[PDB]
DNA sequence: GCCCTTAGCCCCTTGACAGGCGGGAAACATCGTGTTAACCTTCGATTAAGAGTCGCTGAGTCGCGACG
DNA sequence: CGTCGCGACTCAGCGACTCTTAATCGAAGGTTAACACGATGTTTCCCGCCTGTCAAGGGGCTAAGGGC
């Protein structure tokens, strides 16, 4: 339901908007998304909708997870 | 039995249509490749068994698992699983029968009633 | 045998296929034999032909 | 539309490559070809290509894993060596080549 | 894990280490019991058990034992997966020469010791004996008669020995050493002329350095032990009917085993020397056919008559790693259904049949039922969805809510062919596709099965929502034109809404709001002919604009209200007729100025608006729709009379051309022009109001489905039909499709149209081949660096023919970062900065003043070490935003170049593009001058003037005239190779770009220049090494070598210089660093040998490499994950440096 | 309200089968050998009606000079 | 003061990999010396060891009812 142009202004790469959004959705699977309501939406769509407030915070967690151990 | 003895195995690369595309090798099925669905029931049968065994006695659940093997694939017999717990006698068979008759009620054997098919 | 209807049987029976054993294959045809010669007039239809 | 419709999440797989069969014969799957994989290659959808031709079709050890993960609830997968690459390296190893992985 | 796959020669010891048991009998299974034999092509103890953890003879089939081996059968108990990985080996009684190295284009076995393949092939087949250890009896004398073998041996019976065959060639390869041979060839390559011997010496030195560097011994091309493919790869599954279906490789391996057993029995039996050598020759031929089967006599199977495929035949055709195995994987979780129009759906929502959504989302349905608690177990869930219970449909609509599905059309020519859609559980069994998006798919609804895919992963399900969504694929990757523009119906509706006529009810009746127009139209006071005044907000200046009472129309207001509120847009765009081109420019301007959300919402609204106003309009085609020109019979009679006046006296060809060109080819547009003029005139009824516009004329003018050529063919003169050779028909063809065509004219029509129809089916194959070549030459052209440190760029000049511009300079330069700041002519004012993005505003400012070519940074001038840069590719063609790192720029450009195919066209359009991309010498090879000023005469009596040096056939220059570099003697069709050898690389790139643009404009498919720029850059990845010292390679070489070799030579001193060489798209894989990328689409028997003997290791840097290997692609989301992996590795290294 | 007495359930000891994987012993269907000597001592297909190019070979034409 | 004795020379010539991209339905036809022990498996029951019933008996523990 949420477009990419509305949420790509914060992540002007269009690929970090995918990986970071997937990481945010996975975190929502264990409890996340305290910034925007779900509005009866799936995990990826809600992550893309709330990506306007976790542009840098999501990339750091993904980078830490990519690191071994 | 002499006839029908696989007189000539057809080439698996033979054409299937009017052209030489999509040979017979690309259309043969697999009777040994485990389908992902049948693996799903395997993983859930590993989950649905660990849950039903969590209600039994700890030592009794351990001896029942040793009778078949959930983590260890070495399927032990009655006496072999008997020595691991107590004196190897009919007591192990008795507790196994009691456990087997235990999870046969609609409460414990609820999700397994549609599992055996 | 294309037997979807009585016309398919007739058009399949009256089908001159330039491919098969003894003639050019589907690749062997080329842009030459895939044309219609002037002598084809009256003897072979130029419109009814497979699109593939 | 009946004779042409088709939908097979997981059907009978082949033998030479362990891939899902083609066509609507026996629960086939829409073959994802080189010219149709380039559509996702030019796209940024590399995770799809890392799961559509890696764990979806040609990973006998990864297909069941991804199916169990999807059934459990988590949309996570893993696929390192597809069966296509395995059969390719086995065929190349059949000749005088020394196709062998490392590090 | 694994990475950096490397190939080399398979050592006999390493081959034995790979195998698990030597097969000595050509027996697969038993005729009574279907079990593997002891030692054969299908073995249990050699390749593993046939059943999962079920040993042979029913002894360890309980799975309790995993490493225990049987006693009677000797097979170790293991799952059936090991039967596909376990290899085998056949220790041949005599060696055998590899078919890939013996018989091929480069004779890799003949390059050793400098012996031609014509004699190496004779010494291997035991025809001409070879001499070894000479000491009369010259080295490599190649003697066959027994005179010198026995009669000449009567010199004491000492020091006389020679061999023949595969063993002889193996001993010869063992005798030659790599280091000494390379050292001998080094001095033979330098300090000498090397006129003809250099061509072979270069290849020999390359092969020797590959063998020495890779560590492979020279005597490994001939193999004493042949490895066997595992039995699971070549299966023997019992087919339905008791007839086993054995693979092609099984028969070849059985033949090889039979030959080996026969040779072993002959050697142990002490057979005649002519039969053992003949047995070795038969075994060698069998091993040759088992590998390639093409270089030999094409040995056919004993049962079938089809040519048996081999280990090489599999990889070559589509049925191996090329198409069937690796690239074109038959992915599951997919669906193919006939598509139907989905106008009730949104642009980002495709219809999915309920009967297909269950089979597609079976695991997702199971997960939703398990999490929701509806189903206790997976088996119960499968039993629930299998019967299609009414409670699972509610879960299917809930699971398919934001899970996009990839819609894959049968033919794909660009990245928009795979677009993910939020599925809607529509009734029926057909994919309800959106009307606006099917144009980008190339899928009409006349029958087009759109294969639907479902991404399983959470990232793939999210990757299909950020990039593969239909809302994000508005602008096609070919150029800056939106591909979501209405094709046929919405464009017709908008044209009917925008057509304004001075005569209509409600003239100048001012309305209050937008709803007033519809309220008055429902009352019958105002018509839809767009001639009434009302109020509307245009929003031209900064901020909100007042509701100015515009003098516009009601029909253009219904479309104007759908336009988003933003400056530079409004009713000023709808003031035109709103044709297909104008409506595409409107969807482009709304996306160029406003965002993608508003653009997609306007596209969704206008489709519904155009649909609602097209059905209510009544655009049905009728007999009076196609109006034949009343001034047609007279012009036809006058033309046919003029065709007879000059025919009385008669040259016949001149009179014919006067009667076919000036008589029928001319005045056929006159009749068509008169028809168009009579069709454009709006007939006014007796009540002063025009009756209506012709529906066919509306379709032709709006651009939905009509055209001038189609109009003339339908109602005009129909033109003149073609011929098999291309000549125009001379007979009179005066009849339109509205009238009755007689038999002869219709036969000529179907004689001229079947040629184009075959071109749609034959030239499309050439289009597919060109697209395959481009994506595999441009796969490495991936944007990785955002901004490179380069300043030079290609010059982009607006192409012009005659006196007008063919393409606007503002459009050619739009979306490309400038190299140097463009200076406006006349006044020295910096209109554009040096290294900033060229936005649409910058392009408009540049086009506001007439300017010459502007220095533009392109992918050609990229100084990036790996991949392409971001400040050079410019703007991604997907949207108005600049290109981001990770996009497959090369793949996008290849798709954009292949999209104009199937409608192109010798040298007309498609063949010319294929010739220019492959860089072949045309039929008339042009020779560049390179001389300045005066030009002298060439040598005396050398059949041609090669070149004249003045340092200070057909000819087009004089002997004393002042010639300037650039003017080359040719009648046309220059050569790009000569252009690079004489002229610069940027000049060749500009020539190729202009040629491709001229071709695509003559055909009509506009393609962006950068899409050709990336292909031209990928064609320039090789550079001829002219280094006099430190490197003996003079032929072409990848640029990474001079990036590394030229840097290493400076740390030892001779200066190194290399001129860039241009190779065709097909020749890109010939010298590419990666072999999997080259062995994918190119010939698999030459690139593998070029990579096996060279020990080429695939670093998996490209896109096609990771696709075949299965790992994540280094482009796109995979590119970003690779960057994250690299930064994580750097962080781990920094952390390790902290703790010593 | 607490203590004594008796009944019911749980547990232990023996056991008379029942047959049941499995090697042995045996009766019977395979699988690789031989062996016989009356006459022919070159069998046979299969492209070859489009098309861009890689890898090699072998003919006719010239320079440099020596000996009359 | 010519040529030819003797050398390269590039020119021809000859071989040779692919046929987009998903799809419309599964299998697919021939070749026709005779016999003999032997060593080699194949297949049946038959007891050996052992596994699994339910029962019999009993006691020991637990608990419920009655009396002071
Ligand atoms: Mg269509
Ligand atoms: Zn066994
Ligand atoms: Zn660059």
């Amino acid at each position: 339901r949420v477009t990419v142009e509305d949420c790509v202004e914060k992540v002007p790469n269009r690929f970090a908007l995918v990986l970071l959004s997937a990481h945010r959705a996975r975190g929502i699977s264990a409890g996340a998304a305290l910034m925007v309501d779900r509005d009866n939406d799936k995990n990826p769509v809600v992550a893309l909708r709330e990506i306007a407030d976790d542009v840098i915070d999501h990339e750091g967690l993904k980078e830490h997870l990519i690191s071994t151990l | 039995k002499v006839l029908k003895i696989a007189k000539e195995p057809i080439s698996l690369e033979t054409p299937i249509g009017d052209e030489e595309d999509s040979h017979l090798g690309d259309f043969i099925e697999d009777k040994n490749a485990i389908l992902p669905i049948d693996a799903a029931i395997q993983s859930n049968l590993r989950e649905t068994t660990t849950r039903v065994l969590a209600s039994l006695t700890p030592r009794e659940e351990r001896v029942l698992r040793m009778r078949f093997g959930i983590g260890m694939n070495t399927d032990h017999t009655l006496e072999e699983v008997g020595q691991q717990f107590s004196v190897t006698r009919e007591r192990i068979r008795q507790i196994e029968a009691k456990a087997l008759r235990k999870l046969k009620h609609p409460s414990r054997s609820r999700k397994l009633r549609s599992f055996l098919d | 045998m294309d037997q979807t209807n009585p016309l398919s049987e007739i058009t399949h029976k009256r089908r001159l296929s330039a491919l098969g054993p003894g003639g050019l294959t589907r690749e062997r045809a080329g842009f030459e034999v895939r044309d219609v010669h002037p002598t084809h007039y009256g003897r072979i239809c130029p419109i009814e032909t497979p699109e593939g | 539309v009946d004779d042409k419709i088709h939908a097979r999440s997981i059907g009978p797989y082949s033998l030479v490559t362990q891939q899902p069969l083609g066509g609507k014969a026996q629960f086939g799957g829409q073959r994802f070809g080189e010219m149709e994989v380039w559509a996702l290659e030019a796209y940024g959808a590399a995770y799809t290509l890392q799961e559509m031709l890696t764990v979806k079709s040609d990973d006998v050890a990864g297909r069941t894993k991804v199916y169990e993960s999807i059934v459990r609830g988590d949309d996570t997968f893993e696929a390192g060596i597809p069966e296509s690459f395995n059969v390719l390296v086995k065929e190349m190893r059949s000749l005088g080549l020394n196709v062998e992985l490392e590090n | 894990t694994f990475d950096q796959i490397r190939i080399s020669l398979a050592s006999p010891e390493k081959i034995r280490s790979w195998s698990f048991g030597e097969i000595k009998k050509p027996e697969t299974i038993n005729y009574r019991t279907f079990k593997p034999e002891r030692d054969g092509l299908f073995c249990a103890r050699i390749f593993g058990p046939t059943k999962d953890y079920e040993c042979l003879c029913g002894k360890y089939k309980r799975m309790k034992y995993k490493g225990i081996i049987c006693e009677k059968c000797g097979v170790e108990v293991t799952l059936a997966r090991v039967r596909r990985e376990r290899m085998g080996h056949i220790e041949l009684a005599s060696p055998v020469a590899h078919i890939w190295f013996l018989k091929s284009l480069p004779s890799r076995i003949a390059m050793m010791l400098d012996m031609p393949l014509k004699d190496i092939e004779r010494v291997l087949y035991f025809e001409y004996y070879i001499v070894t250890e000479p000491g009369p009896l010259k080295q490599h004398q190649l003697l066959s008669e027994d005179d010198y073998m026995r009669a000449q041996e009567e010199y004491g019976d000492d020091s006389f020995t020679a061999e023949i065959g595969a063993e002889a060639i193996q001993n010869l390869l063992k005798a030659i050493d790599l280091e000494k041979e390379a050292e001998r060839l080094r001095e033979e390559l330098s300090g000498t002329v090397s006129d003809m011997k250099q061509k072979k010496f270069s290849k020999r030195l390359k092969i020797l350095e590959a063998f020495q560097e890779s560590g492979n011994r020279p005597e490994w091309m001939v193999l004493t032990v042949v490895p066997v493919i595992p039995p699971e790869l070549r299966p023997l599954v019992p087919l339905d009917g008791g007839r086993f279906a054995t693979s092609d490789l099984n028969d070849l391996y059985r033949r090889v085993i039979n030959r080996n057993n026969r040779l072993k029995r002959l050697i142990e039996l002490r057979a005649p020397d002519i039969i053992i050598r003949n047995e070795k020759r038969m075994l060698q031929e069998s091993v040759d056919a088992l590998f390639d089967n093409g270089r030999r006599g094409r040995v056919i199977t004993g049962a079938n008559k089809r040519p048996l495929k081999s280990l090489a035949d599999m990889l070559k055709g589509k049925q191996g790693r090329f198409r069937q195995n690796l690239l074109g994987k038959r992915v599951d979780y997919s669906g193919r259904s006939v598509i139907v129009v989905g106008p009730e759906l949104k642009l980002h929502e495709c219809g999915l049949p309920k009967k297909m959504a269950l089979e597609l989302f079976k695991p997702f349905i199971y997960a939703r039922l398990d999490a929701k608690g509806l189903s206790g177990t997976v088996k119960q869930s499968k039993r629930m969805v299998e019967r299609e219970q009414p409670q699972v449909w509610d879960i299917l609509e809930e699971v398919i809510r934001e899970h996009p599905v990839l819609l894959n059309r049968a033919p794909t020519l660009h990245r928009l062919g795979i677009q993910a859609f939020e599925p809607k559980l529509i009734e029926g069994k057909a994919i309800q596709l959106h009307p606006l998006v099917c144009a980008a798919f190339n899928a009409d609804f006349d029958g087009d099965q759109m294969a639907v895919h479902v991404p399983l992963s959470l990232e793939a399900q999210l990757e299909a929502r950020v990039l593969m969504m239909s809302t994000n694929n508005i602008l096609s990757p070919a150029n800056g034109r939106p591909i979501i523009v209405p094709s046929q119906d919405i464009v017709l509706g908008l044209y009917y809404l925008s057509v304004a006529r001075d005569g209509e009810p409600g003239e100048g009746k001012i309305f209050a709001d937008l709803g007033e127009i519809e309220a008055a139209m429902d009352a019958g006071v105002v018509s839809l002919h767009a001639k009434i005044k009302a109020r509307h907000t245009e929003m031209t200046p900064e901020g909100v604009l007042l509701r100015k009472v515009i003098d516009t129309t009601p029909g253009r207001m219904k479309i104007a209200a759908l336009l988003p509120h933003h400056p530079q847009i409004g009713h000023r765009l709808i003031e035109k007729a709103l044709t297909k081109k104008e409506i595409g420019n409107l969807i482009d301007i709304v996306y160029r100025h406003c965002g993608q959300k508003a653009t997609v919402i306007f596209a969704d609204k206008v489709m519904g608006l155009g649909f609602k106003e097209a059905a209510k309009a009544g655009i049905s085609f009728g007999k009076d729709d196609i109006i034949i020109p009343v001034r047609k019979t007279a012009i036809v009679e006058e033309t046919r009379k003029l065709a007879e006046e000059y025919e009385q006296q008669y040259i016949t060809k001149g009179e014919k051309y006067n009667k076919v060109v000036d008589a029928w080819a001319k005045a056929t547009d006159r009749v068509a022009d008169e028809m168009m003029a009579e069709l454009q005139m709006k007939h006014k009824d007796e009540n002063g109001r025009e009756k209506e516009i012709n529906a066919i004329y509306m379709m032709a003018h709006s651009g939905a489905r009509g055209s001038q050529a189609q109009m003339k063919q339908l109602g005009g003169m129909r033109g003149l039909m073609a011929k098999p050779s291309g000549e125009i028909i001379e007979t009179p063809i005066v009849s339109n499709f509205k009238e009755g065509l007689t038999v002869q004219e219709y036969f000529n029509s179907t004689h001229g149209a079947r040629k184009g129809l075959a071109d749609t089916a034959l030239k499309t194959a050439n289009s597919g081949y060109l697209t395959r070549r481009l994506v595999d030459v441009a796969q490495d052209c991936i944007i990785v660096e955002e901004d490179c440190g380069t300043t030079k760029g290609i010059t982009l000049r607006a192409v012009v023919e005659g006196g007008d511009v063919l393409v606007s300079l503002g459009s050619r330069v739009l979306g490309r970062f400038t190299a140097e700041d463009v200076k406006d002519p006349g006044t020295g004012e910096l209109v554009v900065p040096a290294d900033t993005y060229i936005d649409e505003n910058i392009a408009d400012a540049i086009e506001a003043a007439v300017v010459q070519s502007v220095k533009v940074r392109s992918v050609l001038t990229c100084e990036a070490k790996i991949g392409v840069c971001g400040a050079c590719y410019g703007r991604d063609l997907a949207r108005g935003t600049p290109v981001n790192i990770g996009e497959a720029v090369g793949v996008i450009a290849a798709q954009s170049i292949g999209e104009p195919g199937t409608q192109l066209t010798i040298t007309g359009g498609l063949p010319r593009v294929a010739e220019l991309f492959e860089a072949r010498r045309p039929k008339d090879c042009a020779v560049i001058a390179e001389m300045d000023g005066r030009v002298e005469f060439g040598k005396d009596y050398k059949n041609k003037r090669r070149i004249k040096i003045t340092p200070d056939k057909h000819i087009a220059v004089h002997d004393g005239d002042y010639i300037t570099k650039g003017e080359y003697i040719i009648d046309g069709n220059p050569d790009p190779h000569d252009i690079l050898r004489i002229l610069g690389v940027e000049a060749l790139a500009n020539f190729l770009v202009d040629e491709i643009q001229e071709v695509y404009r003559l055909q009509g498919v506009p393609i962006n220049d950068k899409h050709i720029e990336t292909i031209v850059r990928q064609m320039l990845q090789k550079v001829e090494i002219l280094e006099p010292g430190d490197t003996g390679l003079i032929k072409g070489d990848h640029l990474d070598k001079p990036e590394f070799d030229k840097e290493q030579e400076k740390a030892i001193a001779r200066p190194a210089v290399t001129q860039p060489v241009l190779l065709g798209i097909t020749k890109a894989s010939l010298q590419t660093k990666s072999f999997i990328s080259a062995a994918s689409f190119q010939e698999t028997t030459r690139v593998l040998t070029e990579a096996s003997v060279h020990g080429k290791t695939d670093t998996l840097e490209g896109l096609k490499e990771n696709v075949i290997v299965g790992r994540l692609i280094p482009a796109g989301t995979g590119s970003y994950l690779r960057s994250l992996q690299r930064v994580a590795a750097k962080r781990d290294e920094q952390l390790a440096q902290q703790r010593e």
